[PDB]
């Protein structure tokens, strides 16, 4: 019960490639705080083809640890690592990636 | 510059005549290791009465190209005299108006070479000549090949002798001419094997990275460390690039000499892509450390800065005697006044002083993922590079029991006499 | 349990005369609160640190606390330290006790004063001058800076600055992004804004490699570019010294003559360990050896060791700080380099300090992604728009600091309270502490220019604190003085009743100053090397 | 006035100190004992 797990939001609507198993290291949290969590897990694949207009409780397991939707999100700028000449006049302004 | 100036460039010649940076160079105590001891090095400035300012070319010449002092003792072999041997008479004068004209005469003791059990008896060094074949006909120009090649020839041996810290040694402590630069553990480091061999030496090197190597000192797949940090920023770099050329020339054509059981080039040998689960862990204990200046994957900075652990010829080796000698000292150049250095991370170190056992480990872990996978560290590995490597079979001698031994044994001879 | 010289507190002020000291031959032991900690375990304890704890600055978890002498900590409060008086919040200033002291943690910003701040009663006739001038300090601010392998800003002449006889080891590296459109913007505004000296390395030194911009400066550097009190207590425990960690000292022995001749010191399990040694010598913090002092009130000693006027644990004073938080109109950028690179000189000097206190604006260079990665995924967006929206308020993100001077008031004091114990039963100690109508008209100053500046930028969502921030550097607490009768220490360091006590601690300062100082507290602590050799020599 | 060092004791699980003779039997001692024995013979030329 991982592969509706990675699977389960997008390519787009968060990081394209896989989690890298960081989240097959979620999935058991996930197990300790929310018994049924791989039982909805599996139910809100087939409703994209209520459920989160208002039901928020889905959104923790898509924030979260930070994953800003996600190794950070805009890396060509800043640091968490890079090299002595870090500088370089900001680079770009908003060319996302 | 000068001409004289020129050649102790080549020749490296104040490498080991100005104890650190901060001396006056050509001025004696940088104390070289060796099995034998701490031999401390010697002055050469024209002083009338503490360097070499009463020697004259003949006693110059000897002392150069035979190792004789002036008053007769036997200069110990740390000269490289058997690669000074061959040196053409010419320039041993070129050598001497710089000693005598251009360097300042600095008036100082130096320190004097405190040596243990016999090896502390100089004279004995004319029976170790004999039998290391040290006299060699000084080096005539050669002609079947092009003067690109016989530079080479004349740089790589006798001036800047790659040999007396590449070529390996026999049990006598004496060049070993079978293997002609195929790489021999020099205390802490190793010299790596510099032959053509493609998978197995710098044959499989690109013509303009071997170029680039030897330069400066920093190069995608390998970067200079130790013994050679202390050779390129001190002779190579100055070289006009001309004389280069001629040791890459040269260094193309040696003939190739294998190494025990390899796979693949030390430079091409790729790694599995791994990472740590976010002590005791060549995963999480090298990310601790080794991850902020490299990165996780190892693949190092995205300039060249930081070198990337994938396909380094310091981990690729499969003697991974370097790898944890970088761990231990670190890396410290300076090219062009520009140096770039790597924390210590031994027993005595600075940032962050890592264990004999965790050393290994963080050793064990680069070679497993970015290293040559068959190549691999012991925890005790690292205490034998920490002493300063495994002890060549000669020093066993300087120990009194050792030779009270031989005491005792060799007098119950004269009775046998009897 | 014997050696020559005595020090406790294995920080950056008892590590430096420590160092000094068996450099000139005399033994030396070391006794920290605190466990050897090692660089590696604490960066690997940050990395895994909440994103909330990152988002606003916590500096103390990464360095986990002890339990039997701990650390202060600010992220839902451990109550090491209570803090009691109008303006509390100002001093709820955290330190890191161990090995290093709390020098494992500071953006190194290693700051000379000025000369006035030397004079500083006898020139604008408020708060008391040093025992010493300027002048006679010199000679030890540059041993200082020597040996912590400090930046500098050599090739430029700037501001009110102390007068530079010899120059910086090392040139400042350049500004990032965020520092160069700063100064650009707040130079079109008035205000001069010059680099910060520091105890980075901008070219390698002393074996240690040269700054990258890890941006992580203030909690862990990883890679030990900045500085640490670690260095010299390495340094000096190589050369030949001992140095114990977890050895609490919790009192001192003394005769008639009040020269202290002992002290017993807990191990972590509450065991006596005595300690003899010709001259002993106290360098906790400016919080800890007020505490200390007061902790070893004696049978000849009713109310502090040392106490002749009644002044140890009294004048507390810190650097009080004005936070700001906006989104700037042109991207920031803020990140690159390290986490404090330029300040606002202008102001550290004039004729206003007769009338208010002199500021330093400055602002903070800590990169934004985390906090604003975190303010965006808390706005509850989603897909792109929530990636633009961190993009955004990460290349838009601003922090500003104004700190101030304030003056030493002895209604200010540190009672070491009742309330609280710990594993030891020692007491927590607590402050007293009130800023001035001083620092009252300063901060009004202070809080129109960073809304000036603020606008300048274009802010949005302008945030200002409305109270007082801590500095986390103590100034203040055993006063020097000439007159051994309204001050505890004298011009070389020696407490006056007790001849035989050497104080190497920022408690010893008798002016805030306006400037990050713990320099002055490591080249005060190099005076008593001098004071202890020749007087055992 | 009498104390045991922490290695008084490693002596005892081992034996006792050796015996100053039997060092003799370790492969080296011999091997000393051999060169420099026939360089006796040398000796005799
Ligand atoms: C966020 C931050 C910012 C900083 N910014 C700056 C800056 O801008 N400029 C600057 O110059 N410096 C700065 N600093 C550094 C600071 O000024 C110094 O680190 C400080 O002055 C030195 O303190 P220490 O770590 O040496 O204390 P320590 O050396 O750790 O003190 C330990 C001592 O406390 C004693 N002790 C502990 N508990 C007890 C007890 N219960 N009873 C008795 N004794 C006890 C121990 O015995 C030991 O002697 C900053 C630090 C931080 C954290
Ligand atoms: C390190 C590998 C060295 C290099 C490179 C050079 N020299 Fe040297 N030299 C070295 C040692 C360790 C010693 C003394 C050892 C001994 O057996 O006594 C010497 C000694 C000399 C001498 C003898 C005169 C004197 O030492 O007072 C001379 C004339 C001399 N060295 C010259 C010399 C020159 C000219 C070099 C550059 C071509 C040169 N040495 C390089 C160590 C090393
Ligand atoms: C930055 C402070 C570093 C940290 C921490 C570590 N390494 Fe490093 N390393 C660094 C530099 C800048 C260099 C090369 C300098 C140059 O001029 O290129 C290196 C080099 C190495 C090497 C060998 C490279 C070579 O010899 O060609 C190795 C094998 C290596 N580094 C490994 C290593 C390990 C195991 C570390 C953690 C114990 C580690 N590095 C940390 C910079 C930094
Ligand atoms: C002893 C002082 C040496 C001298 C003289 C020369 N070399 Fe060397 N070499 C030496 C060391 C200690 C090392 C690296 C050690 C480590 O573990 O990293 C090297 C390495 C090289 C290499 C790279 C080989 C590889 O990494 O696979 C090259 C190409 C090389 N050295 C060339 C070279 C030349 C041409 C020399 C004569 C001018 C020379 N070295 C001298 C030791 C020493
Ligand atoms: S972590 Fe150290 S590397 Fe420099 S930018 Fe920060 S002081």
């Amino acid at each position: 019960s991982i592969s509706d797990f990675m699977q389960l939001s997008a390519f787009a609507t968060g990081h394209k490639n896989l989690d890298l198993n960081i989240g097959s290291a979620l999935l058991l949290a996930f197990e300790a705080q929310k018994h049924d969590f791989s039982t909805q897990i599996k139910a809100l694949r087939e409703h994209i083809t209520p459920l989160h207009p208002t039901l928020i409780q889905i959104i923790r397991a898509w924030y979260s640890v930070i994953e800003d939707e996600t190794v950070y999100a805009f890396e060509k700028a800043l640091m968490y690592v890079v090299v002595i000449p870090t500088y370089a006049h900001n680079g770009p302004n908003y060319w996302v990636s | 510059i000068s001409r004289g100036h020129y050649l102790a460039i080549a020749a490296d010649c104040a490498a080991c005549h100005t104890n650190g940076r901060d001396g006056q160079f050509l001025a004696g105590g940088y104390a070289i290791s060796s099995p034998m001891g701490n031999i401390y090095s010697t002055n050469i400035t024209p002083s009338k009465t503490h360097g070499i300012g009463n020697y004259t070319l003949e006693q110059f010449s000897k002392a150069l190209r035979h190792g004789i002092r002036a008053d007769g003792a036997q200069l110990y072999p740390a000269m490289p005299y058997d690669a000074y041997n061959r040196l053409t008479d010419e320039d041993v004068k070129s050598l001497y108006a710089y000693i005598m004209t251009e360097v300042k005469p600095v008036d100082a003791p130096s320190p004097k070479t405190q040596l243990p059990f016999p090896f502390s008896i100089r004279a004995s060094l004319g029976i170790w000549k004999i039998a290391a074949r040290i006299e060699g006909k000084p080096y005539v120009f050669d002609h079947t090949h092009n003067d690109d090649w016989n530079r080479g020839r004349y740089l790589v041996d006798e001036l800047a002798h790659c040999g007396e810290c590449h070529t390996p040694r026999n049990f006598l402590l004496a060049p070993n001419q079978s293997a002609y630069l195929a790489g021999a553990d020099i205390g802490s480091w190793r010299a790596p094997n510099i032959t053509n061999a493609p998978q197995s030496g710098i044959g499989s090197w690109s013509d303009q990275d071997l170029f680039q190597y030897l330069k400066t000192g920093k190069t995608a797949h390998a970067r200079a460390a130790g013994p050679m940090a202390e050779a390129i920023e001190h002779s190579l770099q100055y070289l006009p690039d001309a004389d280069i050329s001629a040791i890459v020339t040269y260094l193309r054509s040696v003939p190739a000499k294998a190494e025990s059981g390899q796979t693949v080039a030390n430079f091409e040998h790729a790694g599995r892509p791994s990472s740590y689960s976010v002590t005791t862990d060549g995963a999480a204990l090298y990310e601790a450390v080794c991850a902020s200046c490299h990165q996780s994957d190892g693949k190092g900075s995205k300039d060249g800065y930081y070198p990337s652990l994938v396909g380094n010829t310091t981990t690729g080796q499969l003697n991974p005697n370097d790898l944890i000698a970088s761990i231990l000292y670190g890396v410290d150049r300076t090219t062009d006044n520009h140096e770039i250095l790597m924390p210590a991370f031994g027993p005595d170190s600075l940032v962050q002083p890592l264990t004999d056992e965790q050393i290994a480990t963080i050793a064990d872990y680069v070679l497993s993922h970015f290293g040559n996978a068959q190549a691999t560290v012991s925890a005790d590995a690292v205490k034998q590079v920490r002493a300063g490597g495994k002890q060549v079979p000669l020093a066993k001698l300087a120990s009194p029991g050792v030779m009270l031994l031989l005491g005792t044994g060799g007098i119950l001879g004269a009775i046998l006499v009897v | 349990l014997s050696a020559d010289v005595v020090i406790i507190g294995a920080g950056i002020c008892g590590s430096l005369l420590a160092h000094k000291l068996v450099r000139n031959g005399l033994s030396v032991l070391l006794l920290d609160a605190g466990p050897r900690r090692d660089r590696s375990q604490i960066v690997e304890n940050w990395r895994n640190m909440p994103p909330d704890n990152k988002s606003q600055y916590d500096y103390a978890t990464p360095y986990p606390s002890v339990p039997w002498a701990p650390h202060t900590n600010y992220f839902p409060d451990n109550n090491y330290l209570i803090v009691k008086g109008p303006d509390r919040t100002a001093y709820k200033q955290g330190i890191i006790k161990g090995v290093g002291g709390t020098t494992w943690h500071w953006a190194a910003s290693s700051w000379r004063y000025l000369p006035n701040d030397f004079k500083l009663h006898s020139t604008y006739g408020v708060g008391r001058d040093y025992a010493m001038s300027y002048d006679e300090l010199e000679p030890y601010y540059y041993e200082a800076e020597c040996e912590m392998g400090v930046m500098g800003p050599n090739g430029e002449e700037i501001t009110p600055s102390a007068p530079r006889q010899n120059p910086w080891p090392m040139t400042s590296m350049p500004y990032g992004y965020g520092d160069r459109t700063f100064t650009e913007i707040v130079s079109k505004l008035g205000f001069s804004n010059t680099p910060v000296p520091q105890a980075r390395n901008s070219r390698p030194y002393d074996g240690r490699p040269q700054c990258c911009g890890n941006n992580n400066c203030m909690p862990i550097c990883p890679i030990g570019a900045m500085y640490n009190g670690v260095y010299a207590a390495i340094k000096a425990e190589k050369l030949g010294a001992k140095i114990i960690p977890n050895a609490v000292v919790y009192a001192m022995e003394t005769d008639a003559k009040n020269r202290i001749t002992a002290i017993s010191f807990y191990d972590p399990d509450k065991q006596s360990h005595r300690v003899v040694a010709k001259t002993f010598v106290i360098a906790a913090n400016g919080i800890e050896t007020p505490k200390l002092l007061l902790l070893a009130a004696n049978d000849r000693n009713p109310h502090g060791i040392a106490n002749s006027s009644d002044l140890v644990g009294r004048n507390m004073m810190d650097h009080p700080g004005i936070g700001m938080s906006f989104q700037s109109a042109e991207p920031i950028w803020a990140g690159g380099g390290s986490v404090q690179m330029s300040s606002i000189t202008n102001f550290r000097d004039g004729d206003f300090r007769s009338e208010y206190a002199a500021t330093q604006i400055g602002y903070n260079n800590t990169a934004q992604n985390s906090r604003a990665g975190m303010k965006a995924l808390s706005m509850g967006l989603v897909g792109k728009k929530l990636d633009e929206e961190i993009r955004r308020r990460t290349a838009h993100g601003v922090d500003i600091y104004a700190n101030h001077e304030v003056l030493p008031d002895p209604n200010n004091r540190l009672v070491l309270s009742k309330d609280y114990k710990d594993a030891l039963g020692i007491p927590h100690p607590e402050v007293t502490y009130d800023v001035g109508e001083y620092v009252r008209k300063s901060a009004a100053i202070s809080r129109q220019r960073l809304m000036d500046i603020a606008k300048a930028m274009g802010g949005t969502e302008i945030e200002m604190t409305p109270y007082f921030t801590p500095n986390n550097h103590i100034t203040g607490g055993t006063i020097m003085g000439h007159d051994p009768r309204d001050s505890v220490v004298d011009k070389w360091l020696r407490t006056h009743d007790h001849s035989n006590l050497f104080l190497a601690t920022g408690a010893t300062m008798a002016a805030s100053g306006t400037v990050n100082s713990t320099l002055t507290m490591a080249a005060l602590s190099l005076r008593a090397a001098d004071a202890i050799l020749n007087d055992l020599k």
